[PDB]
């Protein structure tokens, strides 16, 4: 999971 | 005459019951059964069989610390041969030398939980109680008459009995599967559920009624979205299953994924969904980098009637137990009718973003969220594609009314108010309209950079950062930023250009609102004063000054003047002092108007500070  | 009964055994029929209640797994050594089925135990009785003439059996079952008759959480039947549906029952099915074959069956709306199941046998004048055992009663959505029936076993199957699946990540582009272990029937797991359900606040907060409210799915799934997380209590805070973990709490996709884990071993379908998200030198990125949004986001779908809500709410719905969140109904979100219980505006927020410019109104496509919302397919190793069930095709009339449902017409542009010099301070400010009868609370983000001729973009010359803006209905603002000359006189560009940019976030809705607006630092107007008479003749003498708009002084100050029909012979004269901040420097020269008619003196300025500076004064 990553920050867009 | 007739002696009481002596019970020698119990038998809990577990391969029967196992098989039939699709309990098997979780049978190997209790009671395990599902609600509004019937189920078996066989009696064997010490000496003579039961009589019906003679004896009269009693049943009684308890769950939980604080049962009651009214709670539903404790029930008394008698052994008999009418039975009525919908009750507590047993029954004689089978009457055998020593045996007796009795069948029971619970209500289909009955608390979830570990029962303790008593038996009295009474022989006229006298009677004799006594524990039979335990059984554990789980949700059945094999029943037409449970909440969580589904009307079709391949999806009982999928949804509730097996034991692996895959989780979706990645990105949009390229969707990964996370093959997983739900593992809901191994050893161990269906207690550790239990236990989960037996130490969540509502439980500490009123146990008797918690274990009441557990005949409810709405209920069940809403204490589990709660329980998976530690706020603390909860379970979480590489790994290919869920057990492990629930394993270890007993002594950002694994919280949906412990949430399936837990809810296909109380029995409600359910199924883990990925949504994915994706971006495309922007300010809302720049804000990015608690509501996040990320490359993907995983949550669960759980499958029950909703008689707690308007009818038309059965099916689908969303459990989200991301650091209690639901459940709301699926179709409730792709209709924006967010007032439906449980958390509709947050799961809304998940599948939907509305981005608008005004980059001077147009929209915005640089944030998309919301794409191949991803679940694993029923009983075959492939993605099922469910973006559909969340929201209407872009453009129709379905999205549109479904966006106004939500919504129940907010502007944003920048502004001035007054000139901008090369030197000076000033404010800029975001205004803010708010023509709606609706209150908002929203982030903003307002700053400003340099900015060159050719759009590429310096350091940061001002940032106003507020958590929480309100806006009351028909309403408007102006917040704002103060532009120091301190600030932008070191990282200027070969422009005297700055960029302001703003960004509005109404998180409920999940609203983002950008403007932006160029701003030119005009330089210092040189000034051209004409002395004399413009005459065909001879003989004119112009003069030309520069207030300083710095706050500091000017240093090698030079004007250089001409003009073919005016001088013969161009003339640079070099100022000899520094020029003061504010101070008014002035110079004079003398002409020879060559001939009749217009002409156009050319001025320049120059400085070690403030260079470039031009100015024009026609004559005649």
């Amino acid at each position: 999971a990553v920050p867009l | 005459h007739a002696e009481e009964l002596v019970l020698e055994r119990c038998d809990l029929e577990l391969e029967t019951n196992g098989r039939d209640h699709h309990t098997a797994d979780l049978c190997r050594e209790k009671l395990v059964v599902r609600r509004g089925q019937p189920f078996w135990l066989t009696l064997h009785f010490e000496g003579r069989n039961y009589e019906a003439s003679v004896d009269s059996l009693t049943f009684s079952v308890v769950t939980g610390p604080a049962p009651s008759q009214e709670a539903g959480t404790k029930a008394r039947f008698p052994l008999r041969d009418a039975v009525e549906e919908g009750d507590w029952t047993a029954t004689v099915v089978d009457q055998q030398d020593c045996t007796l074959s009795l069948q029971l069956t619970t209500p289909a709306n009955a608390p979830i939980g570990l029962y303790r199941l008593s038996l009295e046998a009474s022989t006229g004048y006298q009677g004799s109680s006594f524990v039979l055992g335990h059984f554990i009663l789980l949700f059945n959505a094999w029943c037409p008459a449970d909440a969580v029936y589904l009307d079709s076993e391949e999806e009982r199957q999928e949804y509730v009995l097996t034991q692996q699946g895959f989780i979706y990540q990645g990105s949009a582009k390229f969707i990964k599967n996370i093959p997983w272990n739900f593992g809901q029937f191994e050893d161990g797991i269906l207690d550790i559920c239990l236990i989960l359900l037996d130490v969540n606040p509502k439980f500490l907060k009123n146990a008797g009624r918690d274990c009441s409210r557990r005949s409810s799915p709405v209920y069940v799934g809403r204490v589990v979205s709660g329980m998976v997380n530690c706020n603390d209590q909860g379970v979480l805070l590489s790994w290919i299953g869920s057990v492990d973990i629930l394993r270890r709490w007993k002594n950002c996709w694994v919280f949906a994924a412990v949430a399936c884990t837990v809810l296909r071993c109380l029995g409600i379908p359910t199924r883990v969904v990925t949504n994915y998200n994706s971006a495309h030198s922007n300010l809302l990125i720049e804000y990015f980098r608690s509501e996040m949004i990320w490359n993907f986001h995983c949550w669960v779908e759980s499958w029950m009637t909703r008689p707690d809500l308007q009818p038309g709410y059965e099916g689908w719905q969303a459990l989200d137990p991301t650091p209690c969140c639901g459940p709301v109904p699926v179709r409730a979100i792709k209709e924006g009718d967010l007032s439906t219980k449980y958390d509709a505006p947050f799961v809304f927020a998940e599948v939907n973003a509305d981005v608008v410019d005004w980059i001077q109104k147009s929209i915005n496509r640089s944030l998309i969220v919301g794409l191949k919302i991803s679940t694993k397919s029923v009983g075959r190793d492939e993605r099922e594609d469910i973006t559909h069930t969340y929201k209407y095709p872009e453009g129709s009339s379905e999205e549109r009314e479904a966006f106004t449902r939500a919504n129940h017409g907010m502007a944003m542009r920048i502004r001035v108010g007054q000139s901008m010099n090369m030197g000076s301070d000033f404010d800029v400010f975001a205004h803010i309209t708010n023509n709606t009868a609706e209150e908002y609370v929203c982030r903003l983000l307002l700053c400003a950079r340099t900015v060159s001729y050719n759009g590429i973009l310096g350091p940061e010359c001002g940032t106003k950062y507020l958590l929480n803006l309100n806006l009351e209905p028909f309403s408007e603002k102006s917040v704002p930023l103060c532009i120091l000359y301190e600030k932008y006189r070191d990282c200027l560009t070969e422009s005297n250009l700055i960029k302001v940019r703003a960004l509005l976030v109404e998180p409920v809705i999940n609203s983002y609102l950008l403007a932006e607006r160029d701003l030119y630092l005009e330089n210092p107007e040189i000034k051209i004063r004409i002395l004399g008479e413009p005459k065909q003749k001879r003989k004119l003498v112009a003069e030309v000054s520069l207030q300083n708009p710095l706050p500091v002084a000017l240093e090698g100050c030079t004007f250089t003047v001409e003009g073919a029909g005016l001088t013969e012979e161009q003339k640079t004269v070099e100022i000899p002092d520094p020029v003061e901040a504010g101070e008014e420097v002035k110079v004079r020269m003398d002409l020879l108007p060559l001939h009749m008619g217009l002409h156009k003196l050319v001025v320049n300025f120059e400085s070690d500070k403030l260079k470039a500076v031009k100015g024009f004064r026609n004559v005649i």
